[PDB]
């Protein structure tokens, strides 16, 4: 929790409309 | 000429209904119009698999009924045969069986003697079938955002990826291939859904007024059944403005981007018809966007179906070659998934090749004639590395007809009459090696020539096609092998079946031991060079050739070869070149201007050996030349060939500081992109060499010194260095080389680590308008390229020192690009991909300590592909070093069981690309019950797909091939 709390995974529903968005 | 398959047909009719998204089914009835060939045809066949068929029905008689799937598993499910060579052969046997190209079963209604004697009498039906699709469980997709309530209507598409002859897997009908028809399609759809297939928009208003709408596609245009294909779901744009009828469909919320991504399409129409001297030939074109891919090139009919990948929404360059490189296969392909047609499988290559070849010419003149050469040797890279790998990559005319093999490239598997049968490397390089076999055609024959067969191939097909059908005189639009070739040489009649037997017909890549000699080094004998081949394993004797050699300022020498190889050339020998500090340039290549007596030039009058530099013969050309010659051709050549293979050469051994200097001189000017990549490499590997030779400086920070000025750049450049596209791909590359610069007392590239952390931090706002992406991703790659595998020399894996100390500072960047890309995304997740792959080489390291659950964390549903598919490769490799029993049971259960095709794809190719449990070394004990397991999929659970039974025939190969795997 100190030196690297890296977020842990989302996964969601609709992964295109996010990752191919301006 | 003719096929041997009875009973021609003309039309057939789909009207799909009732399609469901919550049990997710499918219903409809086809109708088929049939003229049979002889009597007695009373056991007709028609194919498909996953359907259960609710009637059968001709003319008001519901006639009989046949139902097998032989395409499941052997006949005893404990057939203890569990070994490669009797499960190939009797699954390609049994597969052939499946087809219907002989008297075989898989739908045999029976003809009652009432309809038989109509058959005496009249040879024309009709036929009615009523059937269900169920859960498509390998045919077709539903794409499903996980919501089902509302977001179930708006968000989800629906349509049918597949391979060939998936067509099968879909709805009823032959061997899917060559049998041309012509077809109406009623398609019962949502009023918003709009669904996309061949043919035509014959008749749609709002449709049977009650509560939906209904299509009414109509193809006149008479073609075969792997063409159609149903997309189901998207939104209408038309991106016509320059050719009016141009036609597209993409998911909502994904639109504007079709609108810089479409174009240039226009541009691609006019090359196509600049070749073919036609119009488009048809009414109109439609490409469908999709998430999902089996394939991402698929090309249909009137229609390609493809990733919603490849958008590039205009600010995202490195996507400015793929993009339309793949539109270009998604319209060549479609011509000859259009009208030219194998009429076997066995006799295809032909229209991979040409297919291929064209958008091969397409990128001629489109990009980088010279990156047009660059992507012929990256197709050689592939051929050679595959061939040497394995076996040969065909091309039969030939049969083992009779039971018979007659197959040296069994190396694993069949291919003779079968596409499903291969791999994805084996049917990549079938179509690597069909470019390059058309490239040999060029070599031989006019390219004009080439537009004049391919003109009178389409005029004999577009002729032929658009009738009334004529009858007994119509499948002149099957223009496979046999008459290409009758056609190639009413065009031009050469010795080009020599050709055929060499490349088409010996599946072998060729060496080259072509010896460098040195005549007239002041000798009497002059300017001679042995011809030299011999290595087998997989080799190939090719004798008469020619050489291409270039003199100090002189001319291009070609010299003819032979057979029997043992052999000793000559050259068309250079003048005297004497005096040669007066004679400065006599006449190198043009107008070129150079100066060295820096060579062994009191007798070289030569500069450099080639042997067909236009890459005619499949080759790996191995010999020796003075470096000088090597480097001074780095100084110039006019050849990317000889460029990057120089490159390699000067890779492997040397090192003069004068090497780093010429290497420098050839990074800075206007050459080529890719060769400076290469060329960043070279540094890399010699300055590797530089340990106790460490005479030149800390290299390539001058590079990032004397070519970068921002506002002359106080010692650090920054900012806005974009727009010109040489130093968006160099200033990506460099720093990875420069991370691997590495001289052995600890391997200590600390100035370039903080050098690299300082790259890191000064990155632009939105002054640079194209979206600092993959900038970022190759900063973090060299991250990943700072591979320090020795810090903990006894136990220092466990948080011990919070793991210290440089390391801990790439954590911190990777750490931070990892959380802005959960919070900003950019682009596909590309610097979160580009990070995993980077915490694996950290656990390749022993730092962060070898532990799969974050990558198994991204190996989960709801991500993107290329997330997921990175973190697949990644716990690939995480079993093969590591010994995880269990993460390999999850993945091979995860291989079984997941809705995406496409990581199922690329989990067994790189799973075999880099496998654990490897053959004769089994440690990790796989005789215990991994082999019945494996043998388990291999039978079982895979009847969704050919090529993921494919890929698990390629995991039997690798695992434990051609024997018994030390069980029993």
């Amino acid at each position: 929790v100190s030196t690297f709390p890296l977020i842990a995974a989302r996964p969601f529903t609709i992964p295109y409309l996010t990752a191919l968005l301006p | 000429f003719e096929s041997p398959r009875p009973y021609k047909l003309t039309h057939q009719v789909v009207c799909i209904n009732n399609i469901n998204f919550q049990r997710k089914s499918v219903v409809g009835f086809v109708e088929l119009t049939i003229f049979p060939t002889v009597a007695n045809l009373n056991r007709i066949k028609l194919n498909s698999k996953q359907c259960r068929i609710y009637r059968v029905r001709i003319n008001d008689l519901e006639a009989a009924f046949i139902y097998n799937d032989p395409t499941l598993e052997v006949c005893h499910s404990e057939s203890k045969q569990r070994n490669l060579n009797y499960f190939s052969n009797a699954y390609a046997a049994a597969v052939s069986a499946v087809d219907p190209d002989a008297g075989n079963g898989e739908l045999c209604i029976k003809v009652p003697s009432e309809l038989w004697k109509h058959v005496d009498e009249l040879k024309v039906l009709k036929i009615h079938i009523n059937f269900s699709l169920d859960q498509p469980k390998g045919g077709l997709h539903f794409v499903v955002p996980s919501v089902e309530g509302s977001m179930a209507e708006r968000g989800a598409h629906v349509f049918s990826c597949g391979y060939q002859n998936s067509t099968r897997f879909w709805f009823p009908c032959v061997d899917s291939y060559s049998e041309l028809c012509t077809w109406k399609l009623e398609f019962t759809v949502d009023a918003a859904m709009v669904a996309v297939s061949n043919g035509d928009l014959v008749e749609t208003v709002y449709t049977h007024d009650m509560r939906k709408k209904t299509f009414h596609y109509m193809l006149t245009i008479p073609t075969a059944a792997s063409n159609i294909s149903l997309a189901i779901g998207p939104f209408e744009i038309l991106v016509d403005p320059y050719m009016h009828e141009v036609t597209h469909f993409c998911l909502p919320q994904l639109l504007p981007l079709l609108k810089h991504t479409t174009s240039y399409l226009h541009e691609v129409f006019e090359f196509y018809e600049e070749i073919l001297t036609c119009r488009y030939p048809y009414s109109c074109f439609k490409t469908v966007f999709i998430d999902e891919a089996y394939v991402e090139v698929a090309a249909y009919a009137s229609m390609s179906i493809f990733s919603t990948n490849l958008l590039h929404s205009a600010m995202i360059i490195d996507e400015t070659p793929l993009t339309r490189r793949c539109l270009a296969q998604s319209l060549a392909q479609q011509f000859f998934g259009c009208f030219i047609s194998r009429m076997s499988w066995s006799d295809e290559w032909v229209l991979k090749g040409i297919s291929g070849y064209i958008y091969g010419l397409w990128m001629k003149k489109t990009f980088g004639v010279n990156e047009y050469r660059h992507w012929i040797k990256e197709e050689l890279d592939k051929i050679v590395a595959y061939e040497l790998k394995t076996g040969g990559v065909l091309l039969h005319p030939i049969f083992g007809g009779g039971k018979e093999k007659d197959n040296p490239a069994s190396h694993l598997h069949f291919s003779i009459k079968h596409p499903h049968t291969l791999s994805w490397e084996y049917y990549s390089m079938f179509q690597c090696k069909a470019h390059l076999v058309m490239r040999l055609i060029e070599n031989r024959i006019s390219m004009e020539f080439m537009l004049q067969v391919f003109n009178k191939l389409l005029s004999l097909a577009s002729t032929a096609s658009s009738q009334k059908f004529q009858s007994h005189m119509w499948s002149q639009m099957l223009v496979s092998t046999s008459g290409f070739l009758k056609s190639i040489s009413n065009v031009s009649g050469k010795d080009i079946q020599p050709l055929i037997k060499q490349w088409v017909d010996q599946s072998g890549v060729v060496k080259f031991y072509g010896s460098f000699a040195f005549n007239r080094k002041r000798n009497v004998l002059e300017l001679e060079i042995k011809q030299d081949y011999t290595s087998p394993g997989t080799q190939k004797y090719v004798g008469p050739l020619k050489v291409t050699v270039q003199e100090l300022d002189g001319s291009f020498n070609h010299t003819l070869q032979i057979e029997e190889n043992s052999l000793k050339h000559d050259i068309p020998c250079h003048s005297k070149s004497r005096r040669n500090k007066k004679k400065k340039i006599p006449l190198m290549n043009g107008e070129e201007v150079d100066m060295d007596l820096s060579a062994m030039d009191a007798d070289s009058p030569l500069l450099w050996i080639r042997i067909d530099p236009d890459m005619s013969v499949l080759r790996k050309v191995e010999f020796e030349q003075a470096d000088f010659m090597w480097q001074y051709q780095l100084r110039y050549e006019r050849d990317v060939v000889a460029q990057q293979e120089s490159i390699l050469a000067l890779e492997k051994f040397p090192t003069p500081a004068s090497r780093l200097a010429l290497t420098d001189i050839l990074e800075q000017e206007q050459c080529f992109y890719r060769v400076r990549m290469s060329a960043c490499f070279c540094l890399a590997k010699i300055a590797n060499s530089m340990v106790s030779t460490w005479t030149g400086p800390p290299a390539m920070k001058s590079l990032f010194t004397r070519m970068f000025c921002c506002k002359s750049c106080p010692n650090i450049v920054k900012t806005n260095n974009f727009m010109s596209f040489q130093s968006y791909f160099l200033q990506k590359t460099m720093p990875v080389a420069m991370a691997l610069l590495r001289d052995v007392h600890n391997l200590c590239p600390k100035e370039v680590l903080t050098f690299i952390l300082d790259l890191i931090k000064y990155n632009d706002n939105r002054k640079n308008k194209f979206s600092d992406n993959y900038y970022r991703a190759e900063m973090i790659d060299a991250l990943a390229n700072s591979v320090t595998p020795a810090v903990s020399v006894n136990n220092e894996v466990r948080t011990l020192d919070n793991l210290n100390p440089d390391v801990r500072l790439i954590l911190e960047e990777i750490t931070r690009f990892l959380n802005m890309e959960k919070l900003l995304p950019s682009y596909r997740h590309t610097i979160t991909v580009s990070c995993l792959r980077a915490i694996r080489v950290l656990q390749k390291n022993g730092h962060v300590p070898s532990d799969p659950a974050l990558f198994k964390s991204y190996a989960e549903y709801g991500h993107f592909v290329d997330i997921r598919i990175a973190a697949l490769e990644a716990v690939v490799d995480y079993t093969k070093v590591d010994r995880s029993y269990e993460e390999l049971q999850w993945l091979l259960n995860m291989i079984q069981n997941d809705p995406v095709p496409y990581v199922r794809h690329k989990i067994l190719n790189m799973l075999t690309k880099n496998p654990p449990f490897t053959k004769n070394m089994e440690s990790p004990l796989c005789n215990e019950a991994l082999v019945d397991q494996l043998w388990k999929l291999m039978n079982s659970g895979t009847s969704h797909d050919w090529r993921l039974r494919c890929g698990a025939v390629d995991l039997y190969f690798t695992l434990f091939g051609l024997s018994r795997p030390s069980c029993l």
